[PDB]
């Protein structure tokens, strides 16, 4: 009764903090902020990172990424964003990766913990996905000594 | 290393593209996206051999592992310049570490692993039945790098605990309290599998009153 | 029992014809040599049939003619006691119950479970072996 | 405890804790602190959704804000009967009670879906202060835990 | 009309395929007579040999005949007899190996999709040499005392990788490129369980085992040509687990100077599908298309 | 039912009873009255196989 | 086969998985060939072979009584894979290796289909 | 009873009533429809308890019937 067309194992999504995503005919795979924190919020001015995989469903033709846009702040894609026949583009290097770059100047503040809504754009597709902050493979911060009370 | 990209690649194109996708990606209906999953939920995922999986049910098994350990190093690479992730601690000799992994403070970890393991695994991890079909499994067989990577990346419906979450040397000491408490003998006798009342209910009724009654057969008459 | 005997002495003769057969055949000309798994197989049921055979016609040879075995045996030659037929029991269902107790012990792999069906296996058998000379109990 | 510190897909146990409750070194501090670890309204889950699954969450009435972004929090305790309903499965979204196997649906508020149970969990409001720590923000709006001849 | 008599079977693409329909056709026929005579025997003795209303006595008692019961074995001795000698001839054809191929694919079989390799191509012509292996890949699955001879049981060893090779995919029915007119060699190669080769067309097919030579079996067959271009379907015929119904693939038969623009594509870099549209080919299987990975229309 | 089986001459099967009570000038058993009671049901709870013989 | 029938009636999967499916042909196969066929031979052994040779009885009373209930329980035992949450065995009544090995088939329906 | 249908019927209580079966059956039939009524969200349990109740009623139905047209006593 567990092994039908709803199957349990079958529709478990992957244990990350990025989030999916399709566009068009782009499957956007891991999507995150990297956003070192120190206070309640990361204030407007600082740069972030937006990180992510895409993959490309067709493996006829080839496709690139045009004009992210935000209501964070602005985005700046360097590097070449095309995305080949059958083949990945890795845009940031993530945590544990050992030169396409998705940098986010922000405008209004943000925080881990909430989602922020961001808009990709391909030749073919563009969709908006609402995409979390990840502290990656960062060791926790250290918390102050309480006194006695 | 190149060529462990390349093995890796090449092992993962006819043992896990049906299911996963062949950029990593995922086969929608039929497996998740492995992007950023990391070389520790590989080497957990393969070292204990759930994958690769065979069918779609409530609860994907663990299994003889398909691969041994390089094929299982070149498979974690290859998934990991995908995305990165999280990776499996290792020693001096660049081995995965398995004794370093042993925590020095054993109470600590047993008052940890009450707190967050025991309600799904039981007391001494015996296993535990979950929802419908599911079941955190008896911890006896997993070694240290196994315990250390399946919290690290939350199998199945495993919640995830992240290094932030249990610092590294919370984790050691839960791996201590795990292995110790799998290779404690039993101290009162026979163990009885270490559920408690069930077991100890079934060996009295089929060891303690069938001893009794028979030796009251043998005494007493019949008619 | 002539028949009964030459019944599987037949079948011997054809078994070990195809068992040589079939080992002379796949040494020669059969990729890898001899296939060692229907070699086997056919040489025990040889085995088999030579077994039974060879009881049967020791048996003939000892005891004159049954009223079975008789082609103009009349009824009444074969008045008398046949022998034991149990009259009924209750440990057939018993020892299948243990010994499906101790199968899915081992399907589950559960060893405490396979324990508690091979005991159960040991007392039903007992019980049935025992059931017919057991005396009376002794106060 | 900070949001950053829990991944998605995680569950973490979290207590009521004051500054004036101290770290327990003086004698008046730990008498403190064993009051809170033992007080058995107290232990609350802590899950952080994943935030493609944010689409599929249904919100309570009086509670549509006591989420803070992707991080639930509910009362451990089980409104069966008292146990640590903590089994938490992160696909399923589904918190299992291993007492007498109640099943709350994490994602519709932790409404009861099996077992015996017949009502749903009590949401914590939380928020974070300046510092970017994790803190209630307010109170439960309804008793926690077992039910009883007076209440609602 | 052949067909009718053939029963469903497909006329066939290579000559031995074609050898083997007539042996069917024969078969049938020889079968049909058979059971033609059989059944008619039967539905005479039910129509005329019934009892009637004034017969008092019962028929004659005859249970014995003895030249008939010698004569009822020997005819059907004969009958299979001229069937077994004519089937030792088909299977002598159509398992006959030439030393020399003019291509020489791998094919590897795995849960549950298709992976095609060029291995080697010399055209009988001289007009097309290819020399595809890839031994520096083969070495790098060695994994070594081992349980069997010396090795554990993910030594894989025996897999052949080429530099050229169509992998099939869960979205992509992989799709196997041939020349027409041309002897075709294939490895069959299986990466863990048994499956199944089987193009109708060809009207044969083989299992796809997992370590062939440790089992003794013949991993290796050819087709002396195939007699016409176009597309043909093929299927996995050995149970091999949920997506058995679900792992097909395509055999696309072009001419051989289009299969030489085909090969130096896929040397030039080219994927399967835009190397097929750059010799003006439908770059996708047209035989079959691919499964929804949806487990079902409840879903 | 002692379980013994017998062929009488014209070829009938029969199986030996013990009665537990009088019999008839025919040889059947008059029908006993249920006595709220056990009865027996094996002829070797009855005393039919004898013992093995004394010794160690 | 009523299942499998309704299901292979239209192309597409209208209500089962291809799971379920595999499990219905091998327990379909397994359960007409070796529940009802086999035993039945024996059945009818049992209802007329004594009265066709002239006896009373066959051989070993007990022992029959004991062949039918070890038909019946071990009938019981491989069918109870379906309550399973994987199910039953989906490898073919034939069991070919090594797709019925640890690695391939798993679950606990193959395990108690042996037994 | 009569002691041609329970032959120690004068050593023990061996009648029940048909009456108490009857309506026992139909209550148990009538609970298990009553548990359709809960928080589970699935209905395959509740095809269960519907078959469950649809075969007790059917049994009790047969029984009543066949004892007022006098085909069992
Ligand atoms: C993990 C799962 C299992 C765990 C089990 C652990 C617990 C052990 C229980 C021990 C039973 C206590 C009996 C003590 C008596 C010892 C004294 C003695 O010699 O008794 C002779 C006694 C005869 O004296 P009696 O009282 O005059 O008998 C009346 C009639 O003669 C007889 O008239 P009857 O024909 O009506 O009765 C015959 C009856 C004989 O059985 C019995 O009557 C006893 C059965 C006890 C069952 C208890 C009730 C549970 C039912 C629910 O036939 C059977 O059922 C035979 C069963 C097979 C024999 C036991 C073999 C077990 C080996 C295990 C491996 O017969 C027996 O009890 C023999 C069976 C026991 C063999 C000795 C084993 C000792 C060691 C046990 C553990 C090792
Ligand atoms: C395996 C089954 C072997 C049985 C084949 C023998 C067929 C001959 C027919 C016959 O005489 O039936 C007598 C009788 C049938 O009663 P009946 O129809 O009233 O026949 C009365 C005779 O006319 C009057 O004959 P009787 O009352 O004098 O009794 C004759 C009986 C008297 O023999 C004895 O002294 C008792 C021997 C009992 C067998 C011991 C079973 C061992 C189980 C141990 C499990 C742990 C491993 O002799 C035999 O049955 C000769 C067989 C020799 C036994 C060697 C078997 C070794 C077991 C292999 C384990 C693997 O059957 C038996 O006494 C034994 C059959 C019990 C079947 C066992 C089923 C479960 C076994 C599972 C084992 C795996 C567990 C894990
Ligand atoms: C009047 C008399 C009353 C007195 C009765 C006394 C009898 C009991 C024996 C006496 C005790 C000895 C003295 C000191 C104790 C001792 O020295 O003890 C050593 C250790 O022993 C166990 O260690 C196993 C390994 O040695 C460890 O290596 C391993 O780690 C450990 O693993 C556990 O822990 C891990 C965490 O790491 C988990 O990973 C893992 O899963 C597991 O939990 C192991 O334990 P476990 O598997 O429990 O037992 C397995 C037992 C095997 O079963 C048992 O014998 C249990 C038997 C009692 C249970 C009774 C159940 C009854 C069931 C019902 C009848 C149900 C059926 C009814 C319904 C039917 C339905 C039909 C209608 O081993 C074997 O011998 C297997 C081979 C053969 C077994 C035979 C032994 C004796 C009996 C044989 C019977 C005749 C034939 C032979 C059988 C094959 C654990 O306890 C340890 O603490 C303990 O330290
Ligand atoms: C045999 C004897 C009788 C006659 C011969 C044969 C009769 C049997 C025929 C039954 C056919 C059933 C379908 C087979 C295929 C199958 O395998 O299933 C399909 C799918 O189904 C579920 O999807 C539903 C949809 O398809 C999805 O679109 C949808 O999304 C999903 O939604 C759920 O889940 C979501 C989250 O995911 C939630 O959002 C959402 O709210 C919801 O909860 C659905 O699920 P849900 O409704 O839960 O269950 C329902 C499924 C689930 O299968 C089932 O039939 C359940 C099994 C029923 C078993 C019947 C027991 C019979 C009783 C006993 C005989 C009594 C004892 C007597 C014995 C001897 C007596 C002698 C003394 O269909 C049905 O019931 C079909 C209806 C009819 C069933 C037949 C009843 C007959 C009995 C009545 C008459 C009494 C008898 C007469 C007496 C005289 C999921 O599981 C899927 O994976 C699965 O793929
Ligand atoms: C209300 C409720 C719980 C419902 C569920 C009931 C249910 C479906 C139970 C059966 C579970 C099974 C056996 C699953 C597989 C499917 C299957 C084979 C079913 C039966 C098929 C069938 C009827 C035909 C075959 C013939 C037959 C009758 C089979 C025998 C079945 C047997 C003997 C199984 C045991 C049944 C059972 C539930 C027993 C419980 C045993 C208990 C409570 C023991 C506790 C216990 C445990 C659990 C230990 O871990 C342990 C470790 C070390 C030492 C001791 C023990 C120990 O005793
Ligand atoms: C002590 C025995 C008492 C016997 C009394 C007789 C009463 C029998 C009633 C029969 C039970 C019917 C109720 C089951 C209704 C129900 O809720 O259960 C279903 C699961 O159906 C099943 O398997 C049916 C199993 C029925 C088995 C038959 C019962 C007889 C057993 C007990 C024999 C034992 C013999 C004794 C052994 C030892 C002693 C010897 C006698 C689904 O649940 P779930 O699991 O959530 O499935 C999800 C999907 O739905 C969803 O798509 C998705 O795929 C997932 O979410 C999936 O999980
Ligand atoms: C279909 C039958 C699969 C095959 C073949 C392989 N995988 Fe898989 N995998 C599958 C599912 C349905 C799931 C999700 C639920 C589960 O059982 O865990 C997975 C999961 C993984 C993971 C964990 C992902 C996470 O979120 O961290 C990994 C790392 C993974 N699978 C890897 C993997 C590899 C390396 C495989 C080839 C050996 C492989 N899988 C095969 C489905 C299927
Ligand atoms: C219930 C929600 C769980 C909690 C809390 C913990 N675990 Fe768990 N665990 C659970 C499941 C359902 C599974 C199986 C997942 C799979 O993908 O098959 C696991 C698995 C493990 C393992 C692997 C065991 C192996 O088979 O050897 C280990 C070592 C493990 N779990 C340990 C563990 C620890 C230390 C936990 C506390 C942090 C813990 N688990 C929590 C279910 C649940
Ligand atoms: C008797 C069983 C027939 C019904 C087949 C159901 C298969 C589903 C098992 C899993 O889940
Ligand atoms: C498209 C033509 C189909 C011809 C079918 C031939 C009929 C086969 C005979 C059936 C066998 C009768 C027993
Ligand atoms: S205490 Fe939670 S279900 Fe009973
Ligand atoms: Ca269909
Ligand atoms: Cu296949
Ligand atoms: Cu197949």
């Amino acid at each position: 009764c567990s092994a039908g067309q709803i199957s349990q194992t079958t529709t478990q999504e992957p244990a990350v903090n990025g989030v999916n995503a399709q566009a068009g005919q782009v499957s956007l795979r891991n999507v995150h902020l990297r956003a070192p924190q120190q206070t309640d919020y990361v204030e407007p001015g600082t740069t972030v990172e937006l990180l992510f995989v895409a993959a490309n469903d067709s493996t006829e033709g080839s496709n690139k990424l045009k004009s992210i846009t935000s209501d964070v702040g602005e985005v700046t894609l360097t590097g070449d964003s095309t995305v080949p026949a059958d083949g990945v583009l890795i845009v940031g290097e993530p945590d544990g990766q050992i030169a396409v770059t998705a940098e986010v100047e922000l405008t209004k503040p943000i925080t881990n913990g909430l989602l922020y809504d961001f808009t990709f754009t391909f030749e073919d597709g563009e969709t908006t996905v609402a995409v979390p902050i990840s502290a990656g493979e960062q060791p926790r911060r250290p918390v102050p000594p309480a006194g006695p009370g | 290393q190149s060529a462990l990209l390349r093995t890796g690649k090449q092992l993962f194109e006819t043992s896990c593209v049906s299911c996963h996708g062949a950029n990593l990606q995922g086969v929608p209906d039929r497996g998740p996206s492995l992007i950023g999953t990391g070389e520790a939920a590989v080497y957990f995922q393969v070292s204990t051999g759930r994958m690769p999986a065979m069918r779609g049910e409530a609860q994907a098994p663990s299994k003889p592992p398909h691969f041994d350990e390089s094929q299982i190093d070149a498979l974690g690479a290859y998934v990991q310049a995908n995305g990165g992730g999280p990776t499996v601690p290792r020693d001096d000799h660049g081995a995965v570490a398995q004794e370093s992994l042993i925590g020095g403070d054993v109470a600590r970890g047993g008052d940890l692993f009450r707190l967050n393991c025991a309600s799904c695994h039981n007391f001494t991890g015996k296993g535990g039945a979950l929802s419908s079909g599911k079941y955190a499994p008896d911890l006896g067989d997993a070694n240290p790098a196994q315990i250390y990577t399946a919290m690290l990346t939350g199998p199945q419906n495993m919640p995830k605990f992240s290094d932030r979450q249990l610092t590294p040397d919370e984790k050691r000491d839960i791996v201590a309290y795990v292995r110790e408490s799998a290779e404690t003998p039993s101290y009162g006798g026979y163990g009885l599998g270490g559920f408690g009342p069930a077991p100890e209910g079934m060996a009295m009724w089929i060891i303690g009153m069938v001893a009794a009654i028979g030796v009251a057969m043998w005494i007493g008459s019949r008619a | 029992m002539h028949i009964e005997a030459r019944l599987f002495e037949i079948l011997t003769a054809f078994f070990a014809l195809a068992a040589v057969v079939y080992a002379v055949l796949t040494a020669m000309f059969a990729t890898g040599g001899v296939e060692w798994a229907g070699t086997t197989a056919l040489v025990l049921t040889t085995g088999l049939t030579l077994i039974t055979g060879t009881f049967f016609r020791f048996v003939a040879r000892r005891l004159d003619t049954r009223p079975e075995d008789y082609e103009d045996a009349e009824i009444s030659d074969g008045a008398g006691e046949l022998g034991f037929f149990a009259p009924h029991s209750w440990w057939p269902i018993l020892i299948s119950l243990s010994f499906s107790t101790a199968a899915v012990g081992a399907a589950l792999w559960l060893p405490w479970l396979i324990a508690a069906g091979v005991a159960f296996v040991i007392t039903s058998v007992c019980g049935l072996v025992f059931e017919y000379y057991w005396g009376p109990e002794k106060h | 405890m900070r949001p950053e510190d829990i991944d998605a897909g995680g569950m973490e146990t979290v207590f009521p804790w004051r500054e004036s409750d101290g770290d327990g070194t003086t004698v008046e501090s730990e008498h403190k602190l064993t009051e809170i670890a033992m007080g058995v309204r107290n232990p609350v889950m802590l899950i952080r959704i994943k935030p493609a699954d944010m689409h599929r969450v249904i919100k309570r009435k009086g509670q549509e804000s006591f989420n803070f972004g992707e991080l639930f929090a509910y009362t451990k305790v089980c409104s069966h009967l008292g146990c640590p309903s903590s089994l938490y499965e992160q696909q399923t979204y589904r918190i299992l009670c291993p007492c007498h196997q109640s099943q709350f649906d994490a994602l519709e508020f932790a409404k009861p879906i099996f077992g015996p149970a017949a009502r749903a969990l009590a949401q914590l409001p939380i928020t974070i202060d300046e510092d970017g720590y994790l803190v209630a923000n307010g109170d439960f709006v309804e008793p926690v835990g077992p039910a009883f001849w007076e209440r609602k | 009309w052949s067909d009718a008599l053939a029963l469903g079977w497909p006329t066939g693409i290579t000559p031995e395929a074609k050898l083997n329909r007539e042996l069917w056709i024969g078969s049938v026929i020889a079968s049909f007579a058979v059971g033609a005579i059989v059944w008619g025997l039967i539905f005479w003795t039910s129509a005329f040999h019934r009892k009637k209303a004034t017969d008092t006595e019962l028929p004659r008692q005859f249970g014995y005949n003895m030249p008939l019961e010698l004569t009822l074995t020997v005819i059907p001795f004969l009958i299979i007899s001229v069937l077994f000698y004519f089937t030792v001839v088909v299977q002598e054809r159509m398992m006959h190996k030439d030393p020399n191929p003019e291509v020489v694919i791998d094919v590897t079989a795995f849960q549950w999709n298709w992976k095609f390799g060029y291995q080697k191509i010399a055209f009988a012509d001289g007009s097309f040499d290819y020399d595809g292996a890839d031994p520096e890949r083969k070495e790098a699955m060695t994994s070594r005392v081992g349980p069997i001879r010396g090795m554990t049981p993910e030594d894989r060893t025996y897999l052949n990788f080429d530099k050229i090779e169509t992998l099939g995919t869960s979205s992509e029915i992989p799709v196997l490129v041939l020349p027409a007119g041309k002897r075709i060699e294939f490895v069959l190669n299986s990466a863990d369980v048994i499956h199944g080769f089987w193009v109708p067309e060809f009207l044969f097919k083989r299992d796809v085992l997992p370590e062939p030579k440790a089992n003794n079996s013949d991993n290796v067959f050819q087709v002396s040509e195939i007699q016409q271009t176009g597309a043909f379907v093929g299927r996995c015929t050995e149970m091999c687990g949920t997506f058995h119904a679900m792992m097909n693939f395509e055999v696309r038969v072009v001419e051989p100077n289009d299969f030489k623009a085909y090969i130096d594509q896929r040397n030039a870099g080219k994927t399967n599908a835009e190397a097929l549209a750059a010799i003006n080919q439908p770059p996708l299987a047209i035989t079959t298309e691919p499964f929804e990975s949806r487990r079902g229309e409840l879903v | 039912e002692t379980g013994i089986i017998k062929r009488l001459p014209h070829g009938a099967y029969v199986e030996l009873h013990q009665p537990l009570g009088p019999v008839d000038e025919h040889g059947h058993p008059i029908p006993l009255e249920y006595a709220g009671a056990p009865l027996p049901k094996r002829m070797n709870k009855l005393g039919s196989g004898g013992a093995p013989g004394t010794g160690s | 086969a009523l299942f499998m029938r309704t299901e292979l009636a239209m192309p597409g999967l209208q209500f089962l998985s291809n799971e379920q499916f595999n499990q219905l042909f091998t327990m379909h196969g397994t359960v007409m060939l070796l529940f009802y066929a086999t035993p039945i031979v024996f059945g009818f052994a049992n209802l007329v072979l004594p009265l066709q040779i002239g006896a009373p009885d066959v051989a070993f009373p007990r022992l029959n009584a004991l062949s039918f209930w070890l038909f019946l329980f071990g009938a019981l035992i491989a069918i109870a894979g379906f309550i399973t949450p994987g199910g039953a065995a989906d490898f073919g009544w034939t069991a070919y290796s090594p797709l019925t090995d640890a690695i391939h088939s798993p679950g606990a329906g193959g395990d108690l289909w042996i037994m | 009873v009569d002691v041609e249908d329970v032959p120690s019927a004068e050593w023990g209580w061996s009648h029940m009533p048909i009456g108490v079966m009857h309506i026992g059956g139909l209550l148990s039939a009538a609970f298990l429809l009553v548990m359709m009524r809960g928080n589970h969200v699935g209905h395959v349990e509740d095809w269960f308890l519907i078959g469950f109740a649809a075969v007790i009623v059917a049994l009790v139905g047969r029984n009543w019937w066949l004892r007022r047209r006098g085909w069992i006593r």
